């Protein structure tokens, strides 16, 4: 009869911005009946009210698809954690923005959860594209022990044993670090000089601090930080040549919501058919039974095209992420960002402003340098070796 | 170890013999768990690194 | 002081004798148990988060125990934040939360009672070298980790000196069709078709057994996940009646604090609390308890992320009666069993191929 979605975002003076994506219905394919009502409401300052009230204030105004936000506060996927929760029971698809936590990606937790925005476990697959338009194989990396620092560890094997041969060292250290020295001396022999940072943001600015001492920050390096880990402490006590990336659509939230309203509202249309097509299990007093049509059009909204937006690629993989985005990797110049290509599939890489390397060198240097000092093994044999 | 000598007169090496640690030149064997099958003497010390 | 929560309105009644079961069944110098009855019912996300924070405020209630009437693991995860805001250990002993939710949140201090199917796969690897089942087809579904799942398979073939097969390349769905299923089930090794799926998908699959003729005693399947001659492991599943499952899965919460106890003498008070303080960061010792804590002559360990390591495990054999009875057990690589297993061709289970 009526077609109605809910959203949980930042602030309430956002929400009314919000109510321009849902009072534009009329303009969708059919139009027979899409009159959408958004009945939004501003995240509650903890989790504990938001399960409180979500049972019957968002989902009882029979919405199908959820919006959420990052809040403003710097929490840790703090809104979405309770709310997969209760509409992971209840079998409501939510669509996700500028949460980039890659915890959000099995299905075993997070079965209904899809995000606009790739985590920061796709990171690693755009960075394999650096290294071959620039021409290094050997490499070594650091990263945290845990699940979000580890997601892009298996992202690049899985990528590089098939373009090359292996990682030198995968070496790990704990992300409480406190004056951690020792894991670095350990690392510096396999003379890589091309090392790679998937950590968190302040733990990457704490081994920044222990990587002065014995200058590893000199000529002859490169460095890969994670578009987490630059801005805010991470920025201070860096190298000057950093590599690392960004987002186009950071903080960006109006333009990914047009985009997604875009496809909320569209993957109802095709939905009416023969079939079941019933509304959401309505009610809180009891509740228990699933919906059978949530499932049946999730994969409809999952394999939705929908060529509008930034250059018309909000494409959806089997999981609940943005496919093709424009990451354009940045570049620090004197304590300042500067840009220097984007990735569109492919890698480009245009001229736009010299991409400067720590120690103040222009051009990249070969990573290898080489190693004059050979171990060797030998063993007793009286003819060949005596002792 | 002259041959090994003369090897670094040529590429220009520099070395530091170390014999190997158990004494066995080698023999990729399965350890105690399962099946993981782990190489040992020179073998282990050079896979290893 | 502990509180028994209730998923379903046939286990009301027996709330008010199960409350003074275990109140003598642990004895602990130093602690009092009071169990805490409940009304509540119903699955909505609701009463769930109500009556608990309103249990822990005032009465200050450590330790819960959830037992489910139902299978749906949709109560688990609504439950398992609540265990890491209040940073109180919460087992579930029977029920939906017996599937072991991974990965879960950083500091969750949710236990379950059970054995993951990963202590699932490892348990039933032994019965098919047991009997001299080698062969065998890898079969799944449609499953939130199946690819996890059968992940643990390929690990698990390959090992040791057996040499065993897999397939992996079903994802059993009605929209490919039963007879489509069982053509793509044609692609078989053995008798044997390992089977992970879920309580939904059991009745499609269960017709598809029919067409493809896997009914009948020559093809015997293997349930991993939650026709005849189907075996399953339920690790323990009826195991403990109900009197038991309440009473050990206390005695272990109870025991926990001991080792805290020994080492200082605290009492945490984070149980006490639940929304009168607006921090959530005042949670420590989460899992650093529960290393070697044994009951009922069985190792109660449980893994870093909350479930048995060593459990006492059980092996189902489907009868024809539609009956689930205990046919083998797992003590600590204890493989006895019954019903001998030299066997073979004529129980459980082309002659131009294969003679005497």
């Amino acid at each position: 009869k009526i077609v109605n979605i809910g959203a949980v975002l930042s602030t309430r003076k956002h929400e009314q911005m919000f109510r321009e994506a849902v009072n534009q219905a009329n303009k969708r394919h059919g139009s027979w009946k899409i009159q959408l009502n958004a009945t939004s409401v501003t995240h509650k300052p903890n989790a504990i009210q938001m399960a409180l009230s979500v049972c019957e204030d968002l989902i009882s105004s029979q919405v199908y698809a959820i919006l959420v936000s990052h809040p403003p506060t710097p929490n840790d996927h703090f809104t979405p954690t309770p709310v997969s929760y209760t509409a992971g029971f209840y079998r409501i698809p939510v669509l996700g923005l500028t949460t980039r936590m890659s915890i959000y990606s099995d299905k075993s937790i997070h079965l209904s959860f899809l995000r606009t925005v790739p985590p920061y476990s796709h990171q690693s697959s755009v960075w394999f594209e650096m290294m071959r338009v620039y021409s290094w194989n050997h490499i070594i990396l650091l990263v945290s022990d845990d699940h979000e620092g580890r997601a892009a560890q298996k992202r690049l094997e899985t990528l590089l044993e098939e373009r090359e041969s292996k990682a030198e060292k995968v070496l790990q250290f704990d992300p409480g670090t406190k004056n951690v020295t020792a894991l670095l001396m350990e690392a510096k022999e396999l003379e890589a000089r091309v090392i790679i940072l998937s950590a968190s943001e302040d733990d990457a600015a704490t081994v920044y601090r222990a990587a002065a001492m014995l200058n590893m920050t000199g000529s002859g390096y490169v460095w890969l930080v994670g578009e987490r880990e630059i801005s805010g402490n991470a920025l201070r006590y860096a190298p000057d040549g950093i590599l690392g990336l960004q987002l186009i659509n950071g903080k960006n939230e109006s333009a990914h919501i047009s985009d997604a309203v875009g496809v909320v509202a569209q993957a109802v249309h095709e939905l009416l058919e023969k079939e079941n097509i019933t509304d959401p299990p309505r009610g809180c007093v009891g509740n228990t039974n699933i919906w059978k049509t949530g499932p049946l059009f999730k994969r409809v909204l999952m394999s939705s095209k929908y060529a509008d937006g930034v250059t018309g690629r909000v494409e959806f993989n089997e999981d609940g992420d943005r496919k093709f985005a424009n990451y354009s990797i940045m570049n620090l110049q004197n304590r300042k960002l500067v840009q220097v290509g984007i990735y569109n599939g492919t890698h480009v890489i245009p001229n736009d402003r010299k991409i400067i390397w720590p120690g103040g060198e222009t051009e990249k240097p070969r990573g290898y340098q080489m190693s004059t000092r050979l171990k060797i093994v030998t063993i007793h044999q009286e003819p060949f070796v005596y002792v | 170890i002259d041959l090994l000598i003369k090897l670094a007169r040529t590429m220009n090496f520099t070395y530091e013999v170390h014999l190997v640690a158990d004494g066995k030149f080698g023999t990729q064997e399965r350890v105690n768990n399962s099946n993981k099958k782990e190489w040992n003497g020179m073998m282990g010390e050079l896979l290893s690194g | 002081n502990v509180a028994l929560v209730f998923s379903g309105p046939a286990y009301a009644a027996e709330a008010a004798r199960l409350g003074p079961a275990v109140a003598a069944a642990v004895r602990s110098p130093g602690l009092d148990v009071r169990p805490v009855a409940l009304v509540l019912n119903g699955s909505d996300p609701r009463s769930l988060v109500l009556q608990l924070c309103d249990l822990l405020s005032g009465l200050r209630v450590h330790g819960v125990v959830f037992e489910d009437d139902s299978r749906a693991p949709a109560v688990a995860p609504i439950l398992d934040f609540l265990s890491a805001q209040t940073s109180l250990p919460i087992v579930a002993v029977h029920g939906g939360a017996a599937l072991v939710l991974t990965p879960k949140e950083k500091g969750s201090t949710f236990l379950q009672l059970g054995s993951s199917t990963e202590q699932q796969l490892q348990v039933i690897f032994e019965v098919l070298e047991e009997y001299d089942w080698t062969s065998f087809v890898a079969v799944t579904t449609r499953a939130p980790g199946h690819r996890a799942f059968l992940s643990y398979i390929e690990v698990l073939t390959d090992g040791s000196l057996v040499g065993w097969e897999h397939r992996g390349a079903l994802t059993l769905d009605p929209g490919a069709g039963e007879a489509v299923l069982s053509a793509q089930l044609r692609s078989v090794s053995a008798q044997i078709r390992l089977l992970f799926c879920a309580r939904e998908e059991a009745e499609p699959v269960f017709r598809a057994a029919e067409e493809a003729g896997l009914t009948g005693s020559g093809y015997v399947w293997f349930m991993v996940g939650p026709p005849a001659g189907l075996f399953a492991v339920r690790s323990a599943g009826w195991r403990d009646d109900l009197a038991r499952r309440v009473a050990a899965g206390v005695a272990v919460v109870a025991r926990g604090a001991q080792a805290l106890l020994r080492d200082y003498g605290f009492l945490p008070e984070l149980g006490h609390d639940c929304r009168a303080q607006n921090r959530t960061h005042r949670g420590e010792s989460l899992h650093r308890y529960f290393m070697n804590i044994t009951w009922d002559n069985r190792d109660y360990s449980f893994n870093e992320d909350g479930f048995l390591v060593n459990p006492s495990l059980v092996v189902i054999s489907l009868t024809r009666d539609r009956t689930w009875e205990v046919v083998g057990s797992w003590e600590q690589q204890t493989l006895r069993l019954k019903y001998p297993l030299w066997s073979r061709y004529g129980r459980f289970l082309d002659d131009t191929q294969h003679l005497t």
